[PDB]
């Protein structure tokens, strides 16, 4: 025989995180690879399904 | 549903250097009353202008 009860409790309200989302960045090909560059998107194009 | 971008460039861009030379004074060495004999030739620098 034994046994173990709590006389009395607490709320003990705590923290929890779950990250939610992120910065959905659309991040392009023909520019962010190739800034103001016709050169650098044509060579990107021909890559394409990338 | 996306389309594309769209990559603006307005008045393309602006080229900008610093406020015109000091300390290159090309006149008093071009114009010099005092020149260099051929196989003396002088020389001196121009820096920092
Ligand atoms: C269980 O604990 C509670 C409170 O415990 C306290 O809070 C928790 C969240 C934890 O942080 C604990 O570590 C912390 O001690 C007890 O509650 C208490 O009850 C007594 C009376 O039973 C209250 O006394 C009051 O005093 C005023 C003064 O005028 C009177 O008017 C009231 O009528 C009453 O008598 C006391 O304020 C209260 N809170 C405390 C002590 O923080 C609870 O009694 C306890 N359970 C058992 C079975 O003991």
């Amino acid at each position: 025989n034994s046994i173990a009860i709590p006389t009395n409790f607490t709320i003990s309200v705590t923290t929890e995180i779950l990250p939610v989302s992120m910065t959905k960045t659309s991040v392009d090909c023909t520019m962010y690879i190739c800034g103001d560059s016709t050169e650098c998107s044509n060579l990107l194009l021909q890559y394409g399904s990338f | 549903y996306q389309t594309s971008n769209f990559r603006v460039q307005p008045t393309e861009s602006i080229v900008r250097f610093p406020n015109i030379t000091n300390l290159c004074p090309f006149g008093e060495v071009f114009n010099a009353t005092r020149f260099a004999s051929v196989y003396a030739w002088n020389r001196k620098r121009i820096s920092n202008c």
